[PDB]
Formats: C-alpha cells, sequence, structure tokens
C-alpha cells in the first residue's frame, strides 16, 4: 500500500543486513557503491539519468527485504539496471548489459567467449536475479522521483538556470548518498534539495505575500525544522564524498 | 529459497476451469482457498523471452496498476509459482462476445443503452489517463453477475502523449483486431490517438443489434473495401488530407461508394438516436469522429427509455 516502502529510522537500523551482522555504516557504503556501479554502467549503456535513478530506488528497496550478505551489490545492480531500462522504455539488450557490467567490474579481465558455459551461466544468472527483484518488489515498478517536483518548484520561484541545475544535482546525489528515498516522499525530498541549493548559492526565496514559505506551496507536512535537519544530514555526506561538491563549487 | 513478502504463490488459488484456450494466453477461473473468492488467472507466456521478463508484460502490469475504475477490469495482485508468473484478476461472470453469440440471451433497448454507457465511460476514463486500449472488441468486454461492464485485456494497451513540437508520435501500426481496426491504421497511421478505441466502440455498438461483427474482412484490403461499402469511400473531401499516406495510392480504394451506415443498420436498430450515435462513432476521419465525452452526452443516453440495470440473464 501507501506506507509500504517508507520506513521509520528504527526500521532502518533493523535491516535484513544488520540481522546478518553488517554494521549500519558498512551497509550504507554497500548502497553508495551499488549506486556508483549503476551510474557508471548506465552512462556507458547510454541510458538516461532517470533510468539510473529508477534502478537505484529498486536497489534501495530491494535491500530493505534482502541482505547484502546473500545478494551482493555487484550482482544486483546490473539486474536492477537491466529491469529499470526495460521499464523506463529505454530497453537495453541482455547481452549488452552483461558486457558493460563485465568491463566495469573487471576492467582488466577479458570477456568470456559468448559460446562458453561460463558466459551462458552468467546470462542465466542475470535473468534469475531480475526475477528475484521483480518478486521482492512485488511488481511495483512505477517510481516517483524528486526531480519531477524540483523542476516545478524551481520554476515557480524563478530560480536562475544555475540554482535550478544545482537543485537537480542535489536530487540525484540524495539517491546515491542517502536513504532519503526510503524515508521521505519525493516532494519532501525535492524541498530538501531546493533548500540546500539555496543555502549553497546564498539564494533566499522571498516569503510570499500571504506570508507563506515556498515549501508550503509544495508539501503540507514540510516544516523548516525538518528542512534544516535534513539539508544538514545531506550536506554532511556530500562533504565526505571526494570531489562531489567541487562540481557545484563556485570557482570564481 | 528466499524472502518474498509481497509475491504470493499462486497455489493460494485453486484452479476450477480453463476459460481462454485460444484468446491470447491461457486464462483460468479459480477460487481463493480460504474465502472462496472467485478470480481469473493469466499466466505470463515465456516463448523467448530471450530478454528476461517480457517488456510487454511490464507494460501491461504498469497500466493495470494505474487504471482503477468501475468499468475497468481490476488486477488484484501478481503471483509466482515456485518457475512462472500469473496476473490475478477479479472474476467476471459473462463476456459480451459470449452473451451476443447466444440466441437465448436478449437485450431491451434500455439495457443496450446502459451497456454502451458503461463502455463509453470506461473509455473516457482510460483516455483521460493517457492510455489507448488498442484492442476494442466484444470479446474484451466483460460483465459481472451484477451487471457492471468491465474493459479487459490490456495486453496491447499503451500510454500515449500529446503532440508535441510538430514531431509526430511513432506508435505501432500493427494494433487492433482486423474486424475492429479503424481506417487510420489500415491507411498506415502511426500518429493516432483515442479515436481508434472509439471506432471499435462503434463496431461493438452496432453488434448489440446485429449480434455479429458488422465488418468481417479477411485482409486489410478486404477490410478497407468493407468499410468503404458502409461508410462511403475515403475521400480528401470526406477526410481532409487522407490523400497523404503513401498507402492512399497503393490501396486503390473503391470510389463509387456512398455512406450506407444508417441504411444498412436501419433494419436491426430501429431507434433513431441509436442510429445517429453509431453513425458518429463510425466516422472515417478520426478527427471528425465523436469522442467518449460527447458520446456520453448524446441524446441516445438522455431519452426514453432511459438506460436501465442488467436484470436477469
Ligand atoms: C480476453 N482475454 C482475457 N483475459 C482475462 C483474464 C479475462 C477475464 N475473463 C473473465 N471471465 C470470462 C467469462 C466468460 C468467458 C470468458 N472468455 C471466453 C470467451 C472469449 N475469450 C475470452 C473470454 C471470460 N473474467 C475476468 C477476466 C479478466 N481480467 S478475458
Amino acid at each position: 500500500n501507501n506506507k509500504r516502502w517508507y520506513f521509520t529510522r528504527e526500521q532502518l537500523e533493523n535491516s535484513p543486513s544488520r540481522r546478518f551482522g553488517v554494521d549500519p555504516d558498512k551497509e550504507l557504503s554497500y548502497r553508495q557503491q551499488a549506486a556508483n556501479l549503476l551510474q557508471d554502467m548506465g552512462q556507458r549503456l547510454n541510458v538516461s539519468q532517470l533510468t539510473i535513478n529508477t534502478a537505484i530506488v529498486y536497489m534501495h528497496r530491494f535491500y530493505m527485504i534482502q541482505s547484502f550478505t546473500r545478494f551482493p551489490g555487484n550482482s544486483v545492480a546490473p539486474a536492477a539496471l537491466f529491469l529499470a531500462a526495460k521499464v523506463e522504455g529505454q530497453p537495453k539488450k541482455l547481452e549488452h548489459v552483461i558486457k558493460v557490467a563485465h568491463t566495469c567490474l573487471h576492467p582488466q579481465e577479458s570477456l568470456p567467449d559468448t559460446r562458453s558455459e561460463a558466459y551462458l551461466q552468467q546470462v542465466q544468472d542475470l535473468v534469475i536475479l531480475e526475477s528475484i527483484i521483480l518478486q521482492t518488489l512485488g511488481f511495483e515498478l512505477t517510481i516517483d522521483h524528486p526531480h519531477t517536483h524540483v523542476v516545478k518548484c524551481t520554476q515557480l520561484v524563478r530560480a536562475s538556470k544555475d540554482l535550478a541545475q544545482t537543485s537537480y544535482f542535489m536530487a540525484t546525489n540524495s539517491l546515491h548518498l542517502t536513504t532519503f528515498s526510503l524515508q521521505y516522499t519525493p516532494p519532501v525530498v525535492a524541498c530538501v534539495c531546493i533548500h540546500l541549493a539555496c543555502k549553497w548559492s546564498n539564494w533566499e526565496i522571498p516569503v510570499s505575500t500571504d506570508g507563506k514559505h515556498w515549501w508550503e506551496y509544495v508539501d503540507a507536512t514540510v516544516t523548516l525544522e525538518l528542512l534544516d535537519e535534513l539539508t544538514h544530514e545531506l550536506l554532511q555526506i556530500l562533504e565526505k564524498t571526494p570531489n562531489r561538491l567541487k562540481r557545484i563549487w563556485n570557482w570564481r | 529459497s528466499v524472502e518474498c513478502p509481497f509475491c504470493d504463490e499462486v497455489s493460494k488459488y485453486e484452479k476450477l476451469a480453463k476459460i481462454g484456450q485460444g484468446t491470447f494466453g491461457e486464462v483460468f477461473k479459480a477460487r481463493h482457498r480460504k474465502t472462496g473468492q472467485k478470480v481469473a488467472l493469466k499466466k505470463v507466456l515465456m516463448e523467448n523471452e530471450k530478454e528476461g521478463f517480457p517488456i510487454t508484460a511490464l507494460r501491461e502490469i504498469k497500466i493495470l496498476q494505474l487504471l482503477k475504475h468501475e468499468n475497468v477490469v481490476n488486477l488484484i495482485e501478481i503471483c509466482r509459482t515456485k518457475g512462472s508468473i500469473y496476473l490475478v484478476f477479479d472474476f467476471c461472470e459473462h463476456d459480451l462476445a459470449g452473451l451476443l453469440s447466444n440466441v437465448l440471451v436478449k437485450f431491451t433497448l434500455s439495457e443496450i443503452k446502459r451497456v454502451m454507457q458503461m463502455l463509453l465511460n470506461g473509455l473516457y476514463y482510460i483516455h483521460r489517463n493517457k492510455i489507448l486500449h488498442r484492442d476494442m472488441k466484444a470479446a474484451n468486454v466483460l460483465i459481472t453477475r451484477d451487471g457492471v461492464l468491465k474493459l479487459a485485456d490490456f495486453g496491447l494497451a499503451r500510454a500515449f502523449s500529446l503532440a508535441k513540437n510538430s514531431q509526430p508520435n511513432r506508435y505501432t501500426n500493427r494494433v487492433v483486431t482486423l474486424w475492429y481496426r479503424p481506417p487510420e491504421l489500415l491507411l498506415g497511421e502511426r500518429d493516432y490517438g483515442p479515436p481508434i478505441d472509439l471506432w471499435g466502440a462503434g463496431c461493438i455498438m452496432a453488434e448489440m443489434w446485429t449480434r455479429s461483427p458488422i465488418m468481417q474482412g479477411n485482409t486489410e484490403q478486404h477490410q478497407l473495401a468493407l468499410i468503404s461499402q458502409l461508410c462511403g469511400s475515403i475521400t480528401p473531401e470526406v477526410w481532409p488530407n487522407v490523400d497523404n499516406y503513401e498507402l492512399y495510392e497503393k490501396l486503390e480504394l473503391v470510389k463509387g461508394q456512398k455512406r450506407k451506415v444508417k441504411d444498412r443498420l436501419k433494419a436491426y436498430v430501429r431507434d433513431p438516436y441509436a442510429l445517429d450515435l453509431i453513425d458518429k462513432l463510425l466516422v472515417l476521419d478520426p478527427a471528425q469522429r465523436i469522442d467518449s465525452d460527447d458520446a456520453l452526452n448524446h441524446d441516445f443516453f438522455w431519452s426514453d427509455p432511459m438506460p436501465s440495470d442488467l436484470k436477469g440473464m
């Protein structure tokens, strides 16, 4: 139903992985790395950032049910991306996804003879995994992403091409870096991204003439207390991430 | 074996009887083992399917999940097997193709009105939600034991979108059963929309009296011939710019024909309003063809005898 894929913090501590002894910190990486592998493959497969984001959410959700100890991220990412491309209508071929995943995971290694038994096996493994993903997610594949909501909001507040692009950037990075997707509705995450991008640009959105703050035009539930708590959490991890901030840093 | 909270084994249902031997995939009537709830099972076919789970099935599932309406069949859940996959639907007692092909079964004008009303209402809903059904036919219309009509079989359905930028949509031309297929498609259109479903609505409406598909072509050319013998012949006068399919010439369509829609059906139908509505559904130019909204407003639904419930039968 509606609260099915949103979890309390307390629920996030008791994840399938913990259960099997994976520290919270360790688990987080595992996620960030899967998101990285997705981003890398997706770019070479030439699929949209939207499709990559979809596979990332699939991955996030998958691991609220399954454990990294049983299903390693290097196995799941390709299957997830394979699925997300089919769903987002940018289908990429099974053999092609296999190839690209191989070079990413094993840059030096040499692709197996497609005639081989070893290769036929990995083809079959991807298909099996896609099916385990479909079933774990219970066939719920339509994903709402913050980005839809970002665009709408950043137009309504007449942000510069720059501010808007920075907010879209925050959105994409929230998926790679955080479990916000498992906790907050996309529209709320969109507000968090726009807020942070403002802070980072020194931009301030003028309080409407009604005395209503912008986010109130966006989500009823949202409060500034929540926004500051969240932008802080997001900014912290951006700071840990080598070179990420450099990308939005005003070098002048 | 592995954690699977949200995908139940289909064994929770007990198979009663096949009910779809030759219509697409195998379809079963079944019974929930605890509650007795009757449902329909459809297995997802895997005939290579060398590309994992069929992209076609993903599309249908996505669409079934989106569409929630009294006149649209309801996907309850998807079940695994322990390997296959099944779409589980609420069961519907009747099928309009069946009821119509049954000499015992009889409709009053009042009920026929009601049927058309529900059908048109279902179309209005799916279109409003940017979905084209693409397989309008009697056999894909169901009716529940309580007389509620449901649009079924979204296996060829597809989302659509508007314009844009003067770049035409390039949707698939190979859509819709031949007998129910609109002129546009037969003339090679790939930038079509909701009007194709309404053409089908027309064919079905007429079928409510004739008890048989009005235009049973054998090939596209035969179909186009039949359509011309009924709706007049395809003329840039009748259908502005029709002349610009690279298939206008190749078709070499008949050109003496004049519109006989109301004359040829005059016999069976009788009711003036019914004939008028059918005439406005079976219009050649998709752009002059009535839409579900206007159709629902048509005097056919607002004159005596007013539309009534499906009692008995
Ligand atoms: C057209 N393909 C279909 N798939 C499903 C799952 C269908 C369906 N069918 C019923 N009940 C029902 C009752 C009487 C007859 C039939 N069939 C036989 C005659 C022609 N072929 C198809 C219809 C089916 N209830 C719910 C669903 C659903 N979804 S029909």
